[PDB]
DNA sequence: CAGTCCTTTT
DNA sequence: TGCCAAGCGCACCTAATTTCCAAAAGGACTG
RNA sequence: UAAUUUCUACUCUUGUAGAUGGAAAUUAGGUGCGCUUGGCA
C-alpha cells in the first residue's frame, strides 16, 4: 500500500517526518523462526476483540493479509495479476468492503 | 369584473404528438416485399451526401456577392451611440430602422437591386437568386450562371436521385432562404453582417483608439504582432481598425484572419505559441507597472466576430492529423514503444539521474517556468520552493534589510532560473528525497508500460484504459525531462545538457501521440437514428383534406375507441388509386375522418383570385375588370381598384395598419380595409371550397378595425371534420391486396391492461375527437405529419434470471425509499447472495422491504429491443383564439388590480437548493416554504451533483459521456408540476430572480419550461369543459416568442433582481451598508471607527450596542442610504437559546472564512477579550471607541473591525455542518434579533428561504406599485435603493 | 395534345 | 493538495433561434 | 435494481405517477484533456 506523505493531509498528526512516501507492506502471514528455533506467524496483529457499540475485554489474534484476501475473493477482485485493487474496492461503494 | 377562469383562449399554441404506429394485417408484410424501409433509408443517406454539394452553390454565390459590398457605416454607428448614450424609445426604434436600412443594402447584393454595381451584375444576380430555393438547384443551370465549376459523376448520380422527389428537400429551401433573409433573423447573413459583427467591429475600433491614446507605444506593438502574423499586409494598423475596413470582414476567410490578429496562432504541442494583441495586452497588464494600470483601467480585450452562415472555419494554427481505426493507433505506437525500447531511453533516463548524486549542482538548473510544477510535485504546496528559496536570500543580504532590497529578491526569482544547489539548500535534504521518489516512480511506471503489451482493439472501455495508462506514463518521463533547464544561458554541465537534450528528443512524440489518441478514442460510435418514411409518396401526409388524399396518401380512421393511420403507397406495379365508398353507420366497419380545410385565408385567397398569372397578366396593361368562372359556382369580380389594393407600389398595404402609422389617413385606411374583407366575403361566397360555409356569424365588413382581427374570426370557420362508415370488408381487402397500409396509432394508454389516468397527450388527441371538439373546434388536427422507422438499438436482456426477487425501491410505507448506500446490500441479501453479513441498518429495514418474485419475464429497455413504426403529428389548441394575443400583460394587470388578496410563489436559486419557493400573502405573511431538492421522495440534487461528477469523471478517463439533460427534464417535469398546483390553489403570481442581473442551468431550464407550460396549461383532473380542462386551457403567460424578446413580465409570471434579497434581515430590511474593499490600511479602519457615534456595554443584557448614522462613513458605503437615517448594531452575548425542536445554539455566533474550512467566532466574547487585554474600562456603560482610538494600537483597530465586520456578516454557512443561517445585527421594532437558527416557521427558516422570501417580497413591490399607478403598465425593474427603501419603511 | 402527378405558391 | 489571465488544438454535450406545420395554382412530364 | 412515443421517478396493478413541440437548418456556448506566455507575496 503506496502512501505519498504529501497526501491525505486532513488525517495526519501534522508530523510529516523526513520521509515522502512509504510503502505499506501487509505481510503474508506464513510461519518464520526465531533464534531459538520458537515459531511465529509474520504480520499478525493483535486487535481488542469489540463487542457492538463500544465493549473491549479480550483481545484477539488477526492476519491482515489473509482477511484482505477472503475479502477480494468474495468480492470476486483479481489480484494476483498484480494490478492496482483500490480502485475496484471503491468502485461501487461497499460500505463493509 | 375579471376571473381567473377568463385566462384561456387567448392565443393559439401549438404541440406536437409522438405515437407508435403498429401494423395490421399483411401491412408489415406488405411493406417488406416492396423494399420501402430500405428505399427510404436510402433516401436519408443520399440526402445527407448531397447537402454538403448543394451548400457549395450557396456558399460560393453568397460569397461572390459578399466580396464585391461597399457600405458606410457611419449612419449606423451614430444610431448605436444614440442609443446608447440615451436611452429612450425613439433612439431605439432609429436604430431598428437604420439596422433594417443597412440590411436590406446587403440583401440587395443578393438579389440584384443594388445601385453601387452596374445593370449586367444586377441582372446575373437576379437571376442566380430567382433558382436557388427551387430544383432549379439540381438541374444545373444556377451553377452554370455561376461559375465553370462542374460536378463529379457521383454527385450527379446523387442529384438524379431526387428526380419526381426534389420536394424532399421543401424544408431545406426555407432553412437556406432564412440564410439569406433580410428580415431581423439570427439566420440571416445580413443579420450576422449588421447586428451582430458589425457593433463588435465598432467597439474594437473604440478599444484601439482609447489605448494607442492613454498608451501610444502600444500602436508599433500592435504592429508587430500583424507583421509577425503575416496578415494584411497593404493595411496598416489604423485601416485595419477604421470602419471602411469592415466591407472586407465580411468573408469567413476574413474574419479568421481578423479573428487571429486578436488571437494568435499555435504550432506544435511544445513549441512558443505566436501570441495575439489580445495576450500581449493581458501580459502587459500582469507586470503591474504603470503602464499596467492605464491599460487595466480601460477595456483591454478585443471581441472576436461571429462566423458567416454556412461558410468553412479556416485556421493558421497547426492541427494534428487523426487516426482513422483501432488499428492505426495500435500499429503506431507500438512501433514507438520499439523505438524507445532499441533507442535505450529509460536506461539512460536512470543514469542522468544518479548523474545528479554525484555532480555540481550548481551546474544543474531548474526552469524558472517550471519551479512551482516542482514544488507541488515535491513538498506540500505550490509556494513551498519559491517561498523558501525567497526566506534564503533575504537571509543572505548585506546591510539594514530595507523594504526595496526584498523587493529586489522578490523581482529576481520572477526570472531567473534556480541551480539545484540552491533549491535543496533553501528547502532541506526532505527535497533530495521526495526528488529521488518521484525520479523512481515516473521510471518505474515508464518501464512497467513499455513492458506491458498493448490491447488488439480499442473496442472496450478497459482496452482504452490500458492505451491511456501506458501515455500517461509515458508523457510523466516528458515532463520530469522538461523540468531541466536547457539553454546556453545558463552554466549547465556540458555532458549532462547534451545527454538531457537527447532522451527529450526521443520522448518528444509522446505529446504528439497522447494527443492524437485521446482525439480518436474519445470519439462516439454510429448509434442508429431513425430516418422518415415516405412509401413512395413526396407529399405523404403533407396535409389531410379530402380533395388531397390522393396526393398526400394519408387517412385516419375509428374503431371501437381505437384510432388508425391510413398509408396509400405507391407500389412497383400498376394500380388505380384506392377509393373509398361509405355506407350506413349501422354496417361493421372503420369511421373514417373526412377533413376539410381551407388555410390561412389572408394567403390562400389571394393565391386563388388576386394573384392568379391571368389576373396579373391582364391588369398588366388592362384596366378593365376580370371576371373569374373556375372554381367559382358564380363568376368573382377582379377590379383594378381591389387588384392595385393587394399589388402595390408602396412598401405598406392601404388595408394595412401600417399605412395608418406611416400616414395619417385613417379615412382611406377604414375604406381599403373594408373594400378588401367585402371582397374576400365575395370570394368566400363563390369559390367551390367556401361557398357552403355559413359565414352569418361574421360582423359587417366595416366594424373590424384591423384585418387580423378580421382574418382571427374568420379562420375558426374555414376547417371542418366529420366522420362516415367504411364497411370492414372495403379495409381488410386494401390491407389484403396491398393497396392500403393500416397501423394503429399507439401509446401505452392504449394497452389491454391500462386501468390508470391517461398522458396529457393522450387526453389532448382523445379530446381532439370527443364530439365536443367536432361541434366546436378547440384542437386542430394539423397537417405535415411525419412518419418515422427507429431500427432497434439494444439487445434483448430480460432484468431478471429464473427466481429472482426485485426489491422495490421503498418501504411498505410507499412513502419512504431506502438508501442508496443499503440497495444493493439488501438486494443481495435477498436473493441469498450477500457474501458477508447483513449490516446492523439494513437489518433493522429488512422488515419493512417488499420484494417481488419474478414470475412475467420484463425486458429491460425493451422498446429499443426492436425495430419500431414512429408517428409525429400536430396540432393546435385554442383554435379558437388569434394566432398571438392582444395586450395579454395588461389583461392580467386588470385581474391584478381587482385582486389584491393575490398571494405571491417566490422561486429562487441557493446557494445549498437547487430551487427554493416560498408562498407569501398579500400581506407579506409566509403561507409555505421548502426546498425542492427532493420531490416525490427523491433526492435530484445528490442525484444531479453525482451524475455530474461521473460525466467529469468519464471525460478524464477517456470514458462514455452520455447526457445529463434527461435528469434535468426528469427533475423539472416534477417542480413545474408542484409550481403549477401552487399557482392555481393559490391562484397566484410567481417570481423569478432576472438573471441579468455556475448551477444557473437548471434555473434557465426551469424558466423556460414553466412558461412553456404556461402558455397552455391543462389539468388532467379537470372535465374537458371546465377551464383548466383539455378543451379550455389555463393561458397565464404570454405567448412565448424567444428570450431574447422576453421583458420584465410574462403574464402572471414576472422577473425581479437578485440583489438584497438574501443577505438582508427580514424583520427590519437592514442590509450591511459598508465596502470592505475600502477597508484596507490603519488609516481607513480608523477613519471608518471614527464615523460610529458609540459602542457600549449594557449590563442588562450583556449585549454591546455600536450606533451609526447613515450619513456617516459616506466613503465607504455603496451609496444606498435606504430609508433608515441610522441603526443599533448589537453584538449578541454569545448565550445558549433554543430552537422550536428544542435545539439549542449560540446566540451571534458567526463563521469567519479560513480556507485551510470556517471557523466558529463568537464577537462579543471576542470583544470582551480586547477590551480585557487593553486594560480598558467598559462595564460602566462608557462609549468605548474614543479610547481605542486615543490609544492608537493599530492591532486593536484592525481586531475591532475585523469584529464589526463579523457581526455585519448575517449570512453564516459551513457545509460541513449544516449550517446556512441568517442572524441579524439589529433588533427589530420589538427589541429582538431575527435568527433563523430559532426555527420559527413564520419566517425564512434559512437564508435561501430567505431569499426566496424576498424574491417573491420585490414582486410584491410591483404589485403595490402597480395598484397605485393609474395605467396597467408595470414598472421597469427594480433599483436596489428603491427596494431597499420600500422594505426597510414596511417593516418598521 | 390531355391527363397525371410532382413542384411551387400565397 | 493550485489556482488564475490571455490564447491555440481535439473530443462531445447543451441551448437559443429561425422556417414549416397547406390546398391548390402551376407546369414538367409522358404516352 | 424492470415494462414507456419519449423522459424522470416508480412497481397494488402484464403496468403506476408526473411531464413531454416536432422536424429541419443554423449559430453560440459549456465541460474535459493537451499546449503557450505570464500572474500570485
Ligand atoms: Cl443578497
Ligand atoms: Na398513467
Amino acid at each position: 500500500l503506496h502512501f505519498k506523505m504529501n497526501r491525505n493531509l486532513s488525517f495526519q498528526r501534522g508530523l510529516p517526518g523526513f520521509m515522502p512516501a512509504w510503502d505499506i507492506v501487509f505481510e503474508k502471514n506464513e510461519t518464520q523462526f526465531d533464534a531459538k528455533g520458537t515459531p511465529f506467524i509474520a504480520g499478525k496483529r493483535i486487535v481488542p476483540v469489540i463487542e457492538n457499540h463500544r465493549f473491549t475485554g479480550r483481545y484477539r489474534d488477526l492476519y491482515p493479509a489473509n482477511e484482505l484476501i477472503a475479502l477480494l475473493e468474495e468480492k470476486g477482485i483479481v489480484f494476483r495479476d498484480g494490478s492496482n485493487i483500490l480502485p475496484k474496492l471503491l468502485e461501487n461503494d461497499d460500505s463493509h468492503a | 369584473m375579471t376571473q381567473f377562469e377568463g385566462f384561456t383562449n387567448l392565443y393559439q399554441v401549438s404541440k406536437t404528438l409522438r405515437f407508435e404506429l403498429i401494423p395490421q394485417g399483411k401491412t408489415l408484410k406488405h411493406i417488406q416485399e416492396q423494399g420501402f424501409i430500405e428505399e427510404d433509408k436510402a433516401r436519408n443517406d443520399h440526402y445527407k451526401e448531397l447537402k454538403p454539394i448543394i451548400d457549395r452553390i450557396y456558399k460560393t454565390y453568397a460569397d461572390q456577392c459578399l466580396q464585391l459590398v461597399q457600405l458606410d457605416w457611419e449612419n449606423l454607428s451614430a444610431a448605436i451611440d444614440s442609443y446608447r448614450k440615451e436611452k429612450t424609445e425613439e433612439t431605439r426604434n432609429a436604430l431598428i430602422e437604420e439596422q433594417a436600412t443597412y440590411r436590406n443594402a446587403i440583401h440587395d447584393y443578393f438579389i440584384g437591386r443594388t445601385d453601387n454595381l452596374t445593370d449586367a451584375i444586377n441582372k446575373r444576380h437576379a437571376e442566380i437568386y430567382k433558382g436557388l430555393f427551387k430544383a432549379e438547384l439540381f438541374n444545373g443551370k444556377v451553377l452554370k450562371q455561376l461559375g465553370t465549376v462542374t460536378t463529379t459523376e457521383h454527385e450527379n448520380a446523387l442529384l438524379r436521385s431526387f428526380d419526381k422527389f426534389t420536394t424532399y428537400f421543401s424544408g431545406f429551401y426555407e432553412n437556406r432562404k432564412n440564410v439569406f433573409s433580410a428580415e431581423d433573423i439570427s439566420t440571416a447573413i445580413p443579420h450576422r453582417i449588421v447586428q451582430d459583427n458589425f457593433p463588435k467591429f465598432k467597439e474594437n475600433c473604440h478599444i484601439f483608439t482609447r489605448l494607442i491614446t492613454a498608451v501610444p507605444s502600444l500602436r508599433e506593438h500592435f504592429e508587430n504582432v500583424k507583421k509577425a502574423i503575416g496578415i494584411f499586409v497593404s493595411t496598416s494598423i489604423e485601416e485595419v481598425f477604421s470602419f471602411p475596413f469592415y466591407n472586407q470582414l465580411l468573408t469567413q476567410t476574413q474574419i479568421d484572419l481578423y479573428n487571429q490578429l486578436l488571437g494568435g496562432i499555435s504550432r506544435e504541442a511544445g513549441t512558443e505559441k505566436i501570441k495575439g494583441l489580445n495576450e500581449v495586452l493581458n501580459l502587459a497588464i500582469q507586470k503591474n507597472d504603470e503602464t499596467a494600470h492605464i491599460i487595466a483601467s480601460l477595456p483591454h480585450r478585443f471581441i472576436p466576430l461571429f462566423k458567416q452562415i454556412l461558410s468553412d472555419r479556416n485556421t493558421l494554427s497547426f492541427i494534428l492529423e487523426e487516426f482513422k481505426s483501432d488499428e492505426e493507433v495500435i500499429q503506431s505506437f507500438c512501433k514507438y514503444k520499439t523505438l524507445l525500447r532499441n533507442e535505450n531511453v529509460l536506461e539512460t533516463a536512470e543514469a542522468l539521474f544518479n548523474e545528479l548524486n554525484s555532480i555540481d549542482l550548481t551546474h544543474i538548473f531548474i526552469s524558472h517556468k517550471k519551479l512551482e510544477t516542482i514544488s507541488s510535485a515535491l513538498c506540500d504546496h505550490w509556494d513551498t520552493l519559491r517561498n523558501a528559496l525567497y526566506e534564503r536570500r533575504i537571509s543572505e543580504l548585506t546591510g539594514k534589510i530595507t523594504k526595496s532590497a526584498k523587493e529586489k529578491v522578490q523581482r529576481s526569482l520572477k526570472h531567473e532560473d534556480i541551480n539545484l544547489q540552491e533549491i535543496i539548500s533553501a528547502a532541506g535534504k526532505e527535497l533530495s528525497e521526495a526528488f529521488k521518489q518521484k525520479t523512481s516512480e515516473i521510471l518505474s511506471h515508464a518501464h512497467a508500460a513499455l513492458d506491458q503489451p498493448l490491447p488488439t482493439t480499442l473496442k472496450k472501455q478497459e482496452e482504452k484504459e490500458i492505451l491511456k495508462s501506458q501515455l500517461d506514463s509515458l508523457l510523466g518521463l516528458y515532463h520530469l525531462l522538461d523540468w531541466f533547464a536547457v539553454d546556453e544561458s545558463n552554466e549547465v554541465d556540458p555532458e549532462f545538457s547534451a545527454r538531457l537534450t537527447g532522451i527529450k528528443l526521443e520522448m518528444e512524440p509522446s505529446l504528439s501521440f497522447y494527443n492524437k489518441a485521446r482525439n480518436y478514442a474519445t470519439k462516439k460510435p454510429y448509434s442508429v437514428e431513425k430516418f422518415k418514411l415516405n412509401f413512395q409518396r413526396p407529399t405523404l401526409a403533407s396535409g389531410w383534406d379530402v380533395n388531397k388524399e390522393k396526393n398526400n396518401g394519408a387517412i385516419l380512421f375509428v374503431k371501437n375507441g381505437l384510432y388508425y393511420l391510413g398509408i396509400m403507397p405507391k407500389q412497383k406495379g400498376r394500380y388505380k388509386a384506392l377509393s373509398f365508398e361509405p355506407t350506413e353507420k349501422t354496417s361493421e366497419g372503420f369511421d373514417k375522418m373526412y377533413y376539410d380545410y381551407f388555410p390561412d385565408a389572408a394567403k390562400m385567397i389571394p393565391k386563388c383570385s388576386t394573384q392568379l398569372k391571368a389576373v396579373t397578366a391582364h391588369f398588366q396593361t388592362h384596366t378593365t375588370p376580370i371576371l373569374l368562372s373556375n372554381n367559382f359556382i358564380e363568376p368573382l369580380e377582379i377590379t383594378k381598384e381591389i387588384y392595385d389594393l393587394n399589388n402595390p407600389e408602396k412598401e405598406p398595404k392601404k388595408f394595412q395598419t401600417a399605412y395608418a402609422k406611416k400616414t395619417g389617413d385613417q379615412k382611406g385606411y377604414r375604406e381599403a380595409l373594408c373594400k378588401w374583407i367585402d371582397f374576400t366575403r365575395d370570394f368566400l361566397s363563390k369559390y367551390t371550397k367556401t361557398t357552403s360555409i355559413d359565414l352569418s356569424s361574421l360582423r359587417p365588413s366595416s366594424q373590424y378595425k384591423d384585418l387580423g382581427e378580421y382574418y382571427a374570426e374568420l379562420n375558426p370557420l374555414l376547417y371542418h371534420i366529420s366522420f362516415q362508415r367504411i364497411a370492414e370488408k372495403e379495409i381488410m381487402d386494401a390491407v389484403e391486396t396491398g393497396k392500403l397500409y393500416l397501423f394503429q396509432i399507439y401509446n401505452k394508454d392504449f394497452a389491454k391492461g391500462h386501468h390508470g389516468k391517461p398522458n396529457l397527450h393522450t387526453l389532448y388527441w382523445t379530446g381532439l375527437f370527443s364530439p365536443e371538439n367536432l361541434a366546436k373546434t378547440s384542437i386542430k388536427l394539423n397537417g405535415q405529419a411525419e412518419l418515422f422507422y427507429r431500427p432497434k438499438s439494444r439487445m434483448k436482456r430480460m432484468a431478471h434470471r429464473l427466481g429472482e426477487k426485485m426489491l422495490n425501491k421503498k418501504l411498505k410505507d410507499q412513502k419512504t425509499p431506502i438508501p442508496d448506500t443499503l440497495y444493493q446490500e439488501l438486494y443481495d441479501y435477498v436473493n441469498h447472495r450477500l457474501s458477508h453479513d447483513l449490516s446492523d441498518e439494513a437489518r433493522a429495514l429488512l422488515p419493512n422491504v417488499i420484494t417481488k418474485e419474478v414470475s412475467h419475464e420484463i425486458i429491460k429497455d425493451r422498446r429499443f429491443t426492436s425495430d419500431k413504426f414512429l408517428f409525429h403529428v400536430p396540432i393546435t389548441l385554442n383554435y379558437q383564439a388569434a394566432n398571438s394575443p392582444s395586450k395579454f400583460n395588461q389583461r392580467v394587470n386588470a385581474y391584478l388590480k381587482e385582486h389584491p388578496e393575490t398571494p405571491i410563489i417566490g422561486i429562487d436559486r441557493g446557494e445549498r437548493n437547487l430551487i427554493y419557493i416560498t408562498v407569501i400573502d398579500s400581506t407579506g405573511k409566509i403561507l409555505e416554504q421548502r426546498s425542492l431538492n427532493t420531490i416525490q421522495q427523491f433526492d435530484y440534487q445528490k442525484k444531479l451533483d453525482n451524475r455530474e461528477k461521473e460525466r467529469v469523471a468519464a471525460r478524464q478517463a477517456w470514458s462514455v459521456v452520455g447526457t445529463i439533460k434527461d435528469l434535468k427534464q426528469g427533475y423539472l417535469s416534477q417542480v413545474i408540476h408542484e409550481i403549477v398546483d401552487l399557482m392555481i390553489h393559490y391562484q397566484a403570481v410567481v417570481v423569478l430572480e432576472n438573471l441579468n442581473f455556475a448551477e444557473k442551468a437548471v434555473y434557465q431550464q426551469f424558466e423556460k419550461m414553466l412558461i412553456d407550460k404556461l402558455n397552455c396549461l391543462v389539468l388532467k383532473d379537470y372535465p374537458a369543459e371546465k377551464v383548466g380542462g383539455v378543451l379550455n386551457p389555463y393561458q397565464l403567460t404570454d405567448q412565448f416568442t424567444s428570450f431574447a424578446k422576453m421583458g420584465t413580465q410574462s403574464g402572471f409570471l414576472f422577473y425581479v433582481p437578485a440583489p438584497y434579497t438574501s443577505k438582508i434581515d427580514p424583520l427590519t430590511g437592514f442590509v450591511d451598508p459598508f465596502v470592505w474593499k475600502t477597508i484596507k490600511n490603519h488609516e481607513s479602519r480608523k477613519h471608518f471607527l471614527e464615523g460610529f457615534d458609540f459602542l457600549h456595554y449594557d449590563v442588562k443584557t450583556g449585549d454591546f450596542i455600536l450606533h451609526f448614522k447613515m450619513n456617516r462613513n459616506l466613503s465607504f458605503q455603496r451609496g444606498l442610504p435606504g430609508f433608515m437615517p441610522a441603526w443599533d448594531i448589537v453584538f449578541e452575548k454569545n448565550e445558549t437559546q433554543f430552537d422550536a425542536k428544542g435545539t439549542p445554539f449560540i446566540a451571534g455566533k458567526r463563521i469567519v472564512p479560513v480556507i485551510e474550512r470556517y471557523r466558529d467566532l463568537y464577537p462579543a466574547n471576542e470583544l470582551i477579550a480586547l477590551l480585557e487585554e487593553k486594560g480598558i474600562v467598559f462595564r460602566d456603560g462608557s462609549n468605548i471607541l474614543p479610547k481605542l482610538l486615543e490609544n492608537d494600537d493599530s492591532h486593536a483597530i484592525d481586531t475591532m473591525v475585523a469584529l464589526i465586520r463579523s457581526v455585519l456578516q448575517m449570512r453564516n454557512s459551513n457545509a460541513a455542518t449544516g449550517e446556512d443561517y441568517i442572524n441579524s445585527p439589529v433588533r427589530d421594532l420589538n427589541g429582538v434579533c431575527f435568527d433563523s437558527r430559532f426555527q420559527n416557521p413564520e419566517w425564512p427558516m434559512d437564508a435561501d428561504a430567505n431569499g426566496a422570501y424576498h424574491i417573491a417580497l420585490k414582486g410584491q413591490l410591483l404589485l403595490n406599485h402597480l395598484k397605485e399607478s393609474k395605467d396597467l403598465k408595470l414598472q421597469n425593474g427594480i433599483s436596489n435603493q428603491d427596494w431597499l427603501a420600500y422594505i426597510q419603511e414596511l417593516r418598521n
